[PDB]
RNA sequence: AAAAUGAAGACAUUUUAACGAGUAAGGAAACGAAAUGGCGUAAGGACAACAAAAGUAGUAAAGAUUUAAAGUAAUUUAGAU
RNA sequence: AUAAACAUACUUUGAAUCGGCCAAGUCUGGUAAGCAGGACUGGCGAUGCGGGAUGAACCGAACGUCGAGAUAAAGUGCCAAA
RNA sequence: CGAGAAUAGAAACUCUUGAAGAAGUAAAUUAUCUACCCGUCUUGAAACACGGACCAAGGAGUCUAACAUGGAUGCGAAUGA
């Protein structure tokens, strides 16, 4: 049974990283965020006024709005039977520049350097080069021949039982 | 032609506990009782009526003589069944009267119609005649 | 057995004329004709409309044809509905399909130089649709749905029934 | 009129033609691969198998939540049905989650062809109609490039460009009753049970319940 | 006469039965609390181009 | 009861592609076979089958099933107590055929069931390193015993009445 | 559920496909392709032999006891006393 | 990747209900309890059928009326089909 | 050898029983299999939980007034009077 305080249980949710004490990085303050970016809710216990609610640690959002000090975030919150949609406003010593989409971000990159060469390509004549494939679950490997000439056999059978003691 | 008439079920349903006591009659009741054994279908008592026992469509409403059933009060009752006498019967209402059957008798002969109370409310033509 | 999400219920859509009203019922069979027949979207949207109810087949008066066809003027104007007379402004020359002309309505419009037709008419003159104009009516406007919700709610409150000493 | 009933009867017995060039010459080339490597002393890998054929087990009572959304996304809703799945790193996890409820393997290409002219079906205007023609083979999928049934049995067994397409549109096929296991469907074929995967042995299952 | 407090049981079950009602897109694009000068730009254009292309539905 | 010759190969960071892994692996069938064959490598080399291919899964028979030959399969089985490494002997004319008579002696003398038993080898001995009790009183040529208290043979289940008329006999055989 | 037909046939139309356990609880009437289908008791307003004598009835009403028939059932129908 | 058009999104009105119990490759108090209380799931309640002789929960499997066939759990000396 | 295709090819039957009662249906009996007392509160009753000896007749969500939703209806910046 525990109690319904603001900061219940967070002796380990809220202590710092092991030799991570002290002031955090220049480059927190110093990112730039602009509307549309997604973020990352991180308490930073280390500063106690404006310190987000302990249900959103971790939880990934959209920036929504820009304020001079403080940086708006819009997360997804989960309720009896619904979800709900949650604006907050953080400093940015609380949330962190989500790396959700950068998997994402190159492959559109690639695309627009190859869109980028079929229009050098079909005003000039030569044949145009196509998009890169489709990303694939590990499909079944294909048959395979393998050398006879560097190849090595080593048997396997059970071992025998060995006492530890 | 006549099809074959198949019944899937000849026997009748009786009212659970009817055959115990009295009061309780043999018209059939669902029992809604929350601890009733028959309307939670226990093996030996789980026999109710449902929709599958129905009969099939063609073959529905139909007498053993292969037409259905069309009652008559008088003659002119039979003019609506002229047309289809092999598809309907005249049945003479239980409150004519006997001099009325008559009538309602020979004209169906006249018209080729079946009855099925050929035999109904006679004279007393069984004994001493 | 078999491991469904759901068993089949009744799909909730009529697919036929509410009431006994002989005439809604020929409309009903006149248009499920034409849908069934021609496979046209305006005859498949016109048979649906005419079996919604009373409550969804809301009016559409002089003034909101008058603006719709400002840019439509050789056009017809096709409503599933009564068509009302707005008194506080003119109407101009057009011509309307609709179930139900009020008589202030379909004077304005015949004085007007208009043309009140019937559905029955129309499916005549343009049975696929041809020069029609598909016009419903606002439906958000009843006051029915003021109080639709809880009134303590502190995004969208509701309209507060009235009552014993409703301050 | 009715000419063209000759012209497409014709091209079913070109395509079916080509279908079976295609699956001949590939299995040719594979024996042909087998002889080389044992006259060089080389070591052959045989390729890994492409299609998957899943028979659920189990009844529909007692089954955790996870678990159950997993078969309805299989279409493996009825015991004793059967589907043909796609062999990868997604698909084969997805089945050992759901081991217990079914049991699945490689088939021949006997085991595909019986499975569709025998048992198969298709799901046009939302009605489940077993396989009566090619023209309502052609009407289904046209666009698909599969006109003729022999047509649908190579795209499945070679798991062609348009397999999930194709797949879809088959119904599960609703088989027999056949003696599951030695001991008991209670444990994996491993240990001697019912269900888990049991590679080519499916097709012994499968023959006694078609 | 103790009672039984609290369970959880069977309500998963229960919450998913008509499941996680998501919000609508018009749910993440309310601009309530916005930035003060961010919200006067937007509003000094809109009756820019609005007066604009009014002047212009005038004319003709 | 089959035997089967299985080979593989890892592919990945930790192991070269060039070690074949080969194994004599007996079960009832070729599926039993592979998953016999993978846990040992699993418990053995780290290696698991998401990172490994398969090369050979061959039947193996008896090249002269019409001579015997004394067995010694040497084993390790877990009890209640612990494991232990057992060596027994058996006559038989297969290799498959003595290994289900180890299957079948484990079973009933230790009550061992077939999933706690690791068959290590299986080997031919000679005609005098037997040392079970009971098989060395076998292994000579010159070995008689007159088969006693026969029941009498019927030929097939046709003839098998359930009541017989007259006196019933055993046979000298 | 979807296709086809549709002023009147009839069985509440034809075809195809899937489906059919159940306490508390819900599914008022009407709605031609009908937004569940029906049985029973009494009373009120009409209809009931279409050629001007127009439902049954002293040639035996209602009721009662039984014998059979129709309906999955609620119940209905007819014979005999 | 897979599945999904009688899909999806709902709107309005409203009934009943908030005494629960059981299992466990789970936990806390207790010597322990067919004791008391919890996390996740599946069941009985609301549920018949085949098996465990008999059993609310166990195993198989969930039910319109039937005909024929392979099957499930589990059985094949007699009661008792093999 | 021969798929497509073109030309010619072809199926109308027996026996038994039945107004001296066929097929089916009903009642009574016998035989195998099968079947715990209904209603109720309860997590759970066939219960050593309560009401019930038997039968007939009577017997319990009705009326008035205010509001709201909803299905059919009339009129419509009017509607009712």
């Amino acid at each position: 049974p525990l109690s319904n305080g603001r900061n219940r249980r967070t002796r380990k949710l809220f202590k710092r990283p092991f030799r991570g004490h002290g002031l955090s990085n220049t480059s927190t303050i110093l990112h730039t965020y602009k509307v549309g970016d997604y973020v990352t809710i991180l308490c930073n216990s280390s500063i106690q006024h404006g310190l987000p609610y302990k249900a959103f640690h971790g939880k990934t959002g959209r920036v929504w709005n820009v304020n001079p000090h403080a940086i708006g975030v819009m997360v997804n919150k989960k309720v009896n039977n619904r979800i709900v949609v949650k604006r907050l406003h953080i400093s940015p010593e609380h949330i962190k520049p989500s790396g959700c989409q950068k998997d994402f971000l190159e492959r559109k990159a690639a695309v627009a350097a190859i869109r980028k060469q079929n229009i050098q390509l079909k005003k000039e004549g030569k044949p145009l080069l196509p998009l890169p494939a489709k990303r694939l679950p590990k499909q079944p490997r294909p048959a395979e021949l393998i050398k006879g000439a560097d190849i090595k056999f080593t048997t396997v059978a059970p071992l025998k039982f060995e006492e530890l003691y | 032609i006549k099809p074959k008439i198949v019944k899937k079920y000849t026997g009748h349903f009786k009212r659970f506990d009817s055959n115990r006591f009295l009061r309780v009659k043999a018209s059939w009741r669902v029992p809604r009782g929350i601890d009733n054994r028959l309307r939670r279908k226990f093996k030996g008592t789980n026999l109710l009526p449902k929709i599958g026992y129905g009969s099939a469509k063609a073959t529905r409403n139909m007498l053993p003589c292969g037409l259905y059933k069309f009652p008559v009060r008088n003659t002119t009752d039979l003019e609506m069944i002229m047309m289809q006498n092999r598809k309907y019967a005249a049945e003479i209402s239980h409150a004519v009267s006997a001099k009325k059957r008559q009538e309602i008798i020979q004209r169906a002969k006249i018209l080729n119609i079946r009855v099925l109370n050929a035999d109904a409310r006679i004279k007393k033509q069984e004994v001493a005649q | 057995a078999i491991d469904l999400d759901r068993h089949h219920v009744r799909k909730h859509v009529s697919k036929t004329a509410r009431g006994n009203n002989a005439y809604m019922k020929l409309l009903v069979r006149l248009y499920g004709f034409l849908a069934r027949r021609t496979q046209s979207k305006f005859a498949k949207t016109i048979l649906h409309r005419l079996c919604l109810s009373r409550v969804n087949r809301p009016i559409v008066s002089t003034s909101k044809l008058a603006c719709l066809m400002k840019k439509h003027p050789e056009e017809t104007a096709v409503c599933v509905n009564t068509v009302t007379y707005d008194s506080r402004y003119p109407v101009p020359k057009m011509n309307v399909c609709a179930l139900k002309f009020t008589k202030t309505a379909e004077a304005a419009i015949t004085k007007a130089g208009g043309k009140c037709l019937r559905f029955d008419e129309l499916a005549l003159k343009a049975p696929t649709g041809r020069k029609t104009v598909l016009i419903r009516g606002k439906r958000n406007v009843r006051e029915a749905l003021k109080h639709f919700g809880k009134v303590c709610a502190k995004k969208n409150p509701a309209k507060q029934y009235k009552g014993k000493q409703t301050k | 009129c009715k000419a063209r009933c000759q012209a497409f009867r014709k091209e079913v017995i070109l395509r079916t033609i080509k279908n079976h060039k295609d699956i001949e010459a590939a299995k040719k080339a594979v024996y042909t691969a087998k002889k080389n490597a044992e006259i060089n002393g080389d070591l052959y890998a045989e390729a890994d198998p492409k299609l998957i054929v899943a028979i659920r087990i189990r009844g529909i009572n007692g089954v955790s939540p996870k678990i159950k959304k997993i078969l309805k996304l299989l279409r493996l809703r009825q015991i004793n049905n059967a589907v043909f799945i796609k062999a990868n790193a997604s698909t084969i996890k997805m089945l050992r989650l759901v081991d217990p409820y079914v049991t699945y393997g490689y088939p021949t290409l006997e085991t595909v062809q019986k499975l569709i002219y025998k048992r198969g079906a298709l799901k046009i205007n939302g009605n489940r109609m077993p396989i009566t023609s090619n023209c309502m083979i052609k009407k289904a999928l046209g666009d698909k490039d599969v006109v003729c049934v022999d047509d649908l049995v190579h795209e499945i067994y070679t798991v062609g460009k348009h397999f999930k397409e194709v797949n879809n549109k088959l119904a599960p096929f609703k088989l027999n009753g056949a003696k599951i296991a030695e001991k008991n469907k209670k444990i994996h074929f491993i240990l001697g049970g019912g269900f888990g995967n049991r590679e080519l042995l499916i097709n012994k299952l499968l023959a006694n319940m078609i | 006469s103790k009672d039984k407090n609290r369970s959880s049981h069977n309500q998963s079950h229960k919450a998913h039965r008509n499941g996680f009602y998501k919000p609508k897109k018009s749910a993440y694009m309310s601009t309530k609390g916005m930035n003060v000068q961010v919200l006067k730009n937007t509003k000094a254009q809109r009756k820019f181009a609005l007066a604009k292309k009014l002047e212009a539905k005038k004319a003709a | 009861m089959k035997e089967y010759y299985i080979t593989a190969r890892c592919t990945d960071k930790a192991h070269n592609p060039n070690e074949i892994f080969r194994s004599r692996v007996f079960a009832p069938n070729y599926v039993v076979a592979k998953s016999k064959f993978w846990m040992m490598l699993k418990k053995q080399h780290k290696v698991k089958k998401i990172n490994a291919e398969l090369l050979q899964c061959q039947p193996i028979f008896e090249k002269n099933p019409t001579v015997v030959k004394n067995y010694q399969i040497f084993l390790r089985y877990v009890s209640a107590g612990g494991i232990h490494n057992i060596t027994k002997q058996y006559r038989d004319v297969t290799r498959v055929g003595a290994v289900r008579q180890m299957y079948n002696d484990l079973a009933s003398q230790y009550r061992t069931r077939q999933d706690k038993i690791q068959l290590i080898s299986i080997t031919t001995v000679g005609d005098k390193a037997v040392k079970n009790p009971v098989l060395h009183q076998f292994v000579g040529h010159h070995v008689k015993f007159p088969m006693v208290h026969c029941k009498p043979v019927i030929a097939s289940k046709r003839f098998n009445l359930p009541i017989k008329a007259g006196k019933l006999t055993t046979k000298l055989c």
